[PDB]
């Protein structure tokens, strides 16, 4: 079940090398599987199947390539359905023909492509050419630039040809697209004129210089109209040539499109089974194979089964047996999944890996990741904002599913989005019960407080007369104040200038209660741990005088705040005595005979009672565990040295660190307090300024300010201090919370599986 | 592991008796030369008798 | 458990010393082929020795 790391078993395994690969292959479809490796000199060159896998390392190499080539061409691969593995004899041969086929038609057609498409390009430059040219030793050029060219090109070309070029140009009826890029330019077509080699090398040079293209061309008109029917003749040659070139590229690019599919499947089945086998041990006059898997103990008998499977797949008889490893090393650690409870795993897997059969934390994590961050997030109105974000992202879930990942951010918070909401919505609770709401109360709840009608009963009426002057504290006393309370915190406690005082108080001793209460639930859960690895020295000299020295400790802080609470009240205020100070002069065998009076009968002898009891605690947890453990080992005939210093130092964050976690938790308190007084500057100096004596003004005020603030409450606390409360919350829960239980050392389960692909 | 040490002696034997028939086989194979002689004669016999035949 | 596998290994060695047995027929066969071909080669060699001096 679930509240701990799942059950496994370790297994070796006899192979007939020729039902061997089979068998991987079943093994690796059914996907529950981590083999454990026995060939210590595996290596590159010098694994059992060197040539097998180098082959299918290049088969992926090539798969890659030609994927990488239709992707080039913006084809779709076919991305669905599944097939088998290549059969263990030499098929590969003709996979490797095919990945060789393909490669050169796309080699091929890409060439086909570029030398049709550019021959038509360039008649096509030749037709514009002519019909320009065809308006006009002796000798002269016609070619193509860009418009924007031509005056350098004139102003160079009268360089060259000192002071003599006739010469002509025109734009063309439209720009021509780039064979490459695909971009249209504006070219223009050119003719020029001259005498002799030595110009036309000159003029040549310059159009080259400006990358122009010069084209040959007939001496007279007739003759130009002649190559004019020649050029129109071959642009359609070339258009029924690059008509047929597309659909043999339609043909080639499809089709391995297809392909692409069934051969990423069979490659990646083929590498993975090689790859595994490699694992296995073979002595000098070995023939079968050996090896050894952890399994999940509800499929010991599915990997027996594929195994059989394996067989049966093949020419070979023998079965495949196994049997259950007993000498085993530990186990690999797993725990099952959901989409609410994968991202709690997830939170519990980065900070470590349980041991075998090892309490999971995830579960109790489901709430009490929510909880701490709500606690740390406890307002109302921020609530309804962190519920919507998460409910969007939950009702938009199949939509999401099918968009860009490339924005991890993005990418993050929708995998979050599950856990997200339930923080969100304990932070609404926290929210009313707190009754806060961007530092407002809701009106909701009713008045312990004193209407001025309650103090004209004499006892303390001159509040009726200095109010009308000065600054008045209600004394909440009997018979003025109205009593207990049911509801969460008094709206009167938002408007109130004292009232930091009172909610600090609440918050103070709220942070050290529940963490009080987080230490005595890890501590429990360390006795569910020691009782499932059923050891008893461990419950013994263990959790009995840790929880003993805790206890002794703890509920005496607990009883003292909770017994204030109850027997003291506002005609008792005067002379009430510190909490805190009674709690370090406990601690400290050190009531000062004086000054606050002690709390309850007999106090002083339990207050030594206490600490005594929990002082002898710490002996226990230092020593007498290692030296029953000495004692143990030395009768079963470990260092008592590494034992004690080891111990000695997880004794201490036992005890003192434990005594110091108690103060940890006033993290809760810290950013609640900053959380809560970010948010009323942020209204005392944005909303507040939007009210005005006029509708006009007051109505398109509040419009803008209330977009600022709702701007800068999002970058601020919704965003920062969500991502402090979410770290800070997270921090308790690893450390003041899971260090008490949770060793969090081991190896992932990492089954070896086709479900990878 | 007592079962891959038995199964690695059953390997070794595999090993050493297709081996092992290889060479009686080979012992075999080298006789054919001497085996061919009475058939050669046979075909001699057979010609002279023809040959006589022919006189 | 352990029982299973010693007879499948029993199995196994059999097996194995089984396949080296139907090899040695593969050697068996081909050696007979080979014998009947190198005793054929000689027999038509002098047998031509001899058609040509008859």
């Amino acid at each position: 079940e679930l509240f701990r790391s799942e059950e496994m078993t370790l297994a070796q395994l006899f192979l007939q090398s020729e039902a061997a690969y089979c068998c991987v292959s079943e093994l690796e479809e059914l996907g529950k599987v981590q083999f454990r490796d026995l060939n210590p000199d595996v290596n590159v060159f010098q694994r059992k199947f060197v040539n097998e896998v180098r082959r299918c390392e290049e088969m992926d190499r090539k798969l890659r390539f030609v994927e990488k080539e239709i992707r080039k061409a913006n084809i779709p691969i076919m991305d669905t359905g599944e097939n088998p593995e290549v059969p263990f004899p030499r098929d590969m041969i003709d996979l490797e023909a095919n990945f060789e086929k393909i490669e050169n038609e796309l080699k091929e057609i890409n060439t086909n492509q570029e030398a049709l498409k550019r021959n038509f390009l360039e008649l096509t430059e030749l037709k514009f050419i002519l019909r320009k040219t065809q308006q006009f030793r002796l000798g002269f050029v016609a070619g193509v630039i860009n418009r924007e060219r031509i005056p350098t090109f004139e102003r160079m070309l009268w360089r060259v040809c000192r002071g003599n070029v006739f010469l002509r140009q025109a734009e063309i009826e439209n720009p021509l697209e780039d064979p490459v890029t695909g971009d249209y330019v504006h070219k223009s077509v050119f003719i020029i004129f001259f005498q002799g080699d030595q110009l036309k090398n000159r003029v040549k040079k310059i159009c080259e210089g400006f990358r122009a293209s010069l084209y040959p061309c007939p001496e007279t008109p007739q003759e130009r109209k002649e190559m004019a029917s020649g050029v129109n003749t071959r642009i359609d040659d070339l258009q029924m040539v690059l008509n047929q070139t597309e659909d043999h590229r339609q043909r080639v690019l499809q089709a391995a499109a297809k392909n692409i599919r069934v051969w990423f499947i069979k490659v990646r089945k083929m590498k993975a089974i090689y790859h595994t086998l490699n694992l296995c041990n073979i002595d000098v006059t070995q023939k079968c194979l050996i090896a050894e898997v952890w399994c999940p103990v509800t499929d010991l008998d599915s990997i027996q089964f594929a195994l059989r499977r394996g067989t049966e797949h093949s020419g070979s008889t023998v079965p495949s047996i196994l049997n259950r490893m007993q000498t085993n090393q530990t186990p690999p650690t797993y725990n099952k999944t959901n989409k609410f409870t994968h991202g709690f795993q997830n939170i519990v897997d980065a900070y470590g890996i349980g041991t075998y059969r090892e309490i999971n934390p995830a579960p109790y994590t489901v709430i009490t990741f929510p909880f701490l961050f709500a606690v740390m997030f406890g307002d109302f109105g921020h609530g309804i904002l962190m519920t919507l974000f998460a409910v969007w992202m939950v009702l938009r879930e199949s939509r999401i599913l099918s968009q860009k990942n490339e924005n991890e951010m993005f990418s993050m918070v929708f995998s979050g989005r599950y856990i997200i909401l339930l923080m969100g919505l304990f932070s609404i609770y926290t929210g009313l019960i707190y009754n806060d709401c961007f530092s407002k109360s809701l009106n909701i709840f009713g008045s312990s407080w004193s209407v001025r009608p309650m103090f004209t009963i004499g006892n303390w009426t001159e509040e009726t007369l200095l109010g009308s002057s000065v600054l008045q504290l209600n004394p909440a006393i009997p018979g003025v104040f109205g009593g207990p309370y049911p509801f969460g915190i008094d709206p009167i406690w938002n408007i109130a200038t004292n009232k930091l005082t009172f909610l600090n108080s609440f918050k103070m001793k709220m942070s050290v209660i529940l963490g009080i209460i987080h230490m005595l639930f890890g501590v429990s859960l360390s006795l569910f741990n020691h009782i499932y690895f059923k050891k008893p020295l461990n419950i013994y000299f263990g959790f009995i005088p840790e929880i003993i020295f805790m206890s002794s400790l703890f509920g005496y802080l607990v009883i003292l705040i909770f017994y204030k609470w109850t027997a003291y009240d506002a005609h008792s205020s005067r002379n009430a005595p510190s909490l805190l100070i009674h709690f370090i002069n406990m601690f400290l065998f050190s009531y000062p005979e004086s000054g606050n009076a002690m709390l309850y009968s007999g106090q002083k002898g339990i207050q030594c009672f206490l600490i005594v009891v929990a002082m002898l605690c710490v002996p226990w947890m230092l020593l007498f565990k290692p030296l029953i453990l000495r004692h143990q080992y030395l009768r079963k005939k470990f260092d008592f040295g590494d034992t004690m210093v080891h111990q000695a130092i997880h004794t201490i964050e036992y005890c003192l660190g434990c005594i110091s976690n108690t103060a940890s938790y006033l993290r809760l308190w810290a950013l609640s307090l900053a959380h809560a007084q970010l948010s009323e500057v942020l209204w005392t100096m944005v909303i507040h300024i939007g009210l005005h004596v006029r509708s006009l003004a007051g109505g398109l005020g509040l419009f803008f300010i209330f977009a600022a603030f709702a701007t800068l409450t999002v970058a601020i606390l919704l965003i920062m201090e969500g991502l402090s409360a979410f770290l800070h919350a997270l921090r308790l829960h690893w450390v003041e919370f899971q260090n008490k239980f949770y060793t969090g050392t081991g190896f992932k389960f990492l089954p070896f599986s086709f479900e990878h692909i | 592991s007592q079962g891959i040490q038995q199964l690695l002696q059953a390997e070794k034997r595999a090993a050493e008796k297709v081996s092992e028939a290889r060479k009686r086989k080979n012992r075999r194979l080298k006789q054919a030369k001497e085996e061919a002689q009475a058939e050669i004669e046979q075909y001699r016999l057979q010609r002279e008798k023809e040959f006589k035949a022919k006189e | 458990s352990d029982a299973d596998v010693q007879k499948q290994i029993k199995h196994m060695m059999a097996f194995i010393e089984q396949e080296a047995n139907e090899k040695a027929e593969e050697i068996d066969a081909k050696a007979e082929e080979e014998f009947n071909i190198e005793k054929g080669r000689l027999v038509q060699t002098q047998r031509l020795k001899i058609m040509e001096y008859y």
